[PDB]
RNA sequence: CGAUGCGGCGGCGUUAUUCCCAUGACCCGCCGGGCAGCUUCCGGGAAACCAAAGUCUUUGGGUUCCGGGGGGAGUAUGGUUGC
RNA sequence: UUGCUGCAGUUAAAAAGCUCGUAGUUGGAUCUCUAGCGUUUACUUUGAAAAAAUUAGAGUGUUCAAAGCAGGCCGCCUGGAUACCGCAGCUAGGAAUAAUGGAAUAGGACCGCGGUUCUAUUUUGUUGGUUUUCGGAACUGAGGCCAUGAUUAAGAGGGACGGCCG
């Protein structure tokens, strides 16, 4: 089921068997790379970049056409962000809830949900410190 | 019950059954090409799409983001690719 | 069944179910032994030969004796293919 | 034209090298073949007498060979004897590092340099015209395996008669029997 | 979450056989399951099975003959020696006439009788009879 | 097995936004996750009952808390928390 | 009726009011040898080491037996065996199973190539002064080659976005 919820939701992406590039795809590996770079400069997230490239330009899977993933391409050049996507998003959700809580002292629900977010930050931070993508002195405030 | 070929299910039963609980996984989504009424240039869009997409040819909205599949604008004709 | 002497040391060899291949017990009163007749290829008359099926109590209770008889009849060529 | 790693060419590939030398000046494929080159070429007896031709080519050029393969096979098959020709990737297969290895395994062996990955790549490269859609592995009472490959209906008539060629050629360089079916959709 | 995939595989086969289904679907598929099923087939309990290969992690479809009484897993993987094997085949097997314990040994995954024959201990995976 | 709540998917025909589509309200199916219900010799249980309280002598998926005849007793004392 | 094998916890005695969480336990597919090694263990099989007595157990008519270590043949021919000995520590095979890592701002592997410092203690029959190479190291300025280097994306999980819902 979920991390911090009783729901057993089964809703994710089902990537097809055929890894083969579609015959109708005109864009080449280098052309896609140039597109990813141009998108990345506008200040976007690998998630958003992948969605925009899937919707607009008709690239089913970047890793199939190029042979490398979005964060990996941006890492290889050096247009990758300092904090990983998911940790950054948890921190901005945490500070948003804390900003709400600072006015509302009675909102017990907000306090409970903050505790649940903080737990996700710490559990993800520990993993990133284990893989040595963050420094070992990295704390949360 | 008791005799079904789990190996070779009938293709209509295969399509009905959930995308993740199929014998071999395949997405229900597809890639389709759009022909805008006030333009000559062709564009490709994802069946369940999430961003309002723009045709830079005439600078007009094509498909709308919805709960499921993206609703195309009136006049713009969609056709299945492979 | 057989000791190293050679002779068979047993009261009776029990019948196994034609469908599920379970041993039909001594006091399995819901177990059935059905005889299905053989027709003459030309005239379509009961020649005298018959083909026997046995179904255990479980398969009778489940209500899968029907499909089990049918699929056996299909396999043995009593029922026409398709 | 041919650059072996042993620095020792054989009569067969030295034969086919010339059989390719015409297609530059004869056809409009000179711009393609000039940059390209084959490494090895072999013959195998499948279907009890049927001679099938293998051409081992380098991996980095293979992507370019894929573009011209569909035409080149007919051109080759017309130039010399009407025989079934197919292009294979020359895959260096580095063995699994055991507790008693040589002073060579200083680096991690890539997953692409593994028996399973190589065999799957060779089966992909073999049937390039008809992209593999499904794969099954049946185990029979004796214990022996059988690989059932499920191809697409887009180029069925293209390689319908090559099922014998593929069924024969696979067992030579893998050591596993293969069968080929065409599902409806 | 899922731990000891063999446990789910053997439990699935056991339930299917008790219910009287002629085929059973197992997911996911690993070498350990394939070798275990191979040992079960070699002694003539299941018969032919197919490995439905998707790119993620395979599924097995097993033809079931009405022969298998029980097929159990032993968790965790206990350390079994030749001297202790009498005790195990005394405890788990229903008779000394038939039934087999499947050990993973340095030689490979194999039944207890072959383990005695080749003279090597290992880890207990499961039993069937 | 028939309902039901939220979302999605496909399809005759009624109606409203005049009409065409397109959205609502219905109608008939499907898929996933929830609140449940009816039926059943799947199988358990001392039974009452339970599709879990089933897959248990044919006894091992992972892990936490926790009972050991009835009283004395949630008592006495000690510690710790609290005005 | 203390349950590791092997017990219970709806009503017989029993699941914390509820969620988070560190330690603890458990953890999804996938990779077929050149006197030094090979990535290191756990696991398993073998070997030596391990006091007798005791226990199992060979031989032996204590008159039988519990015992005892004696005895048997007409000066002789005998016996005083053998096994087990948790764990851990040594020793040599196996490599399934289970942990761990071998190259990701390439100071990565493998090949011949440029120089800085020092040294081996053979050498100009032996002997005193300079300069050497060979034998052997760290530091580097480049070059060729690797089929050059990232398995998959869990009906595991986090996060993103879309239209709702209560």
């Amino acid at each position: 089921g979920r991390m911090h919820a009783p729901g057993k939701g089964l809703s994710q992406s089902a990537l097809p068997y055929r890894r083969s590039v579609p015959t109708w795809l005109k864009l080449t590996s280098d052309d896609v790379k140039e597109q990813i770079y141009k998108l990345a400069k506008k200040g976007l997230t690998p998630s958003q970049i992948g969605v925009i490239l899937r919707d607009s330009h008709g690239v089913a899977q970047v890793r199939f056409v190029t042979g490398n993933k979005i964060l990996r391409i941006l890492k290889s050049k050096g247009l990758a962000p300092d904090l990983p996507e998911d940790l950054y998003h948890l921190i901005k959700k945490a500070v948003a809830v804390r900003k709400h809580l600072e006015r509302n002292r009675k909102d017990k629900d907000a306090k409970f949900r903050l505790i649940l977010i903080e737990s996700r930050i710490h559990r993800l931070a520990r993993y990133y410190k284990t893989k040595r993508v963050l420094p070992p002195n990295w704390k949360y405030e | 019950p008791l005799a079904k070929d789990l190996l070779h299910p009938s293709p209509e039963e295969e399509k009905r059954k959930h995308k993740k609980k199929r014998l071999v996984q395949s997405p229900n989504s597809y890639f389709m090409d759009v022909k805008c009424p006030g333009c000559y240039k062709i564009t490709t869009v994802f069946s369940h799409a999430q961003t309002v997409v723009l045709c830079v040819g005439c600078s007009t909205v094509l498909c709308q983001p919805t709960g499921g599949k993206a609703r195309l604008t009136e006049g713009c004709s969609f056709r299945r690719k492979q | 069944m057989q000791n190293d002497a050679g002779e068979f040391v047993d009261l009776y060899v029990p019948r196994k179910c034609s469908a599920s291949n379970r041993i039909i017990g001594a006091k399995d009163h819901a177990s059935i032994q059905m005889n299905v007749a053989e027709v003459d290829k030309v005239t379509g008359r009961f020649n005298g030969q018959f083909k026997t099926y046995a179904i255990c109590g479980a398969i009778r209770r489940m209500g899968e004796s029907d499909d089990s008889i049918l699929r056996l009849a299909k396999a043995d060529g009593i029922v026409s293919k398709n | 034209i041919v650059k072996p790693n042993g620095e020792k060419p054989d009569e067969f590939e030295s034969g086919i090298s010339q059989a390719l030398l015409e297609l530059e000046m004869n056809s409009d494929l000179k711009a393609q073949l000039r940059e390209l080159n084959i490494t090895a070429a072999k013959e195998i007896e499948v279907g009890g007498g049927r001679k099938a031709i293998i051409i081992f080519v380098p991996v980095p050029q293979l992507k370019s060979f894929q573009k011209i393969q569909v035409r080149l096979v007919r051109e080759l098959e017309k130039k010399f004897s009407g025989k079934h020709v197919v292009f294979i990737a020359q895959r260096r297969i580095l063995p699994k590092p055991t507790r008693k290895s040589r002073t060579k395994n200083k680096q991690k062996r890539p997953r692409s340099r593994t028996l399973t990955a190589v065999h799957d790549a060779i089966l992909e490269d073999l049937v390039f015209p008809s992209e593999i859609v499904g794969k099954r592995i049946r185990v029979k009472l004796d214990g022996s395996r059988l690989i059932k490959v499920h191809l697409d209906k887009a180029q069925q008539n293209n390689v319908e008669h090559k099922v014998e060629t593929f069924s024969g050629v696979y067992k030579k360089l893998t050591g596993k029997d293969v069968n080929f079916e065409f599902p409806e959709f | 979450v899922r731990m000891n995939v063999l446990a789910d595989a053997l439990k699935s086969i056991n339930n299917a056989e008790k219910r009287g289904k002629r085929q059973v679907l197992i997911r996911p598929c690993s070498k350990v399951i394939v070798r275990f099923l191979t040992v079960m087939m070699k002694h003539g309990y299941i018969g032919e099975f197919e490995i439905i290969d998707d790119h993620r992690a395979g599924k097995i479809v097993v033809n079931l003959t009405g022969r298998l009484n029980k097929c159990g897993v032993i968790s965790p993987r206990f350390d079994v020696q030749l001297k202790d094997l009498e005790k195990w085949q005394n405890n788990l097997l229903p008779s000394r006439q038939f039934g087999f314990i499947v050990l993973t040994t340095s030689a490979g995954i194999m039944d207890h009788e072959e383990a005695r024959r080749k003279h090597t201990g290992g880890k207990i995976l499961g039993f069937f009879f």
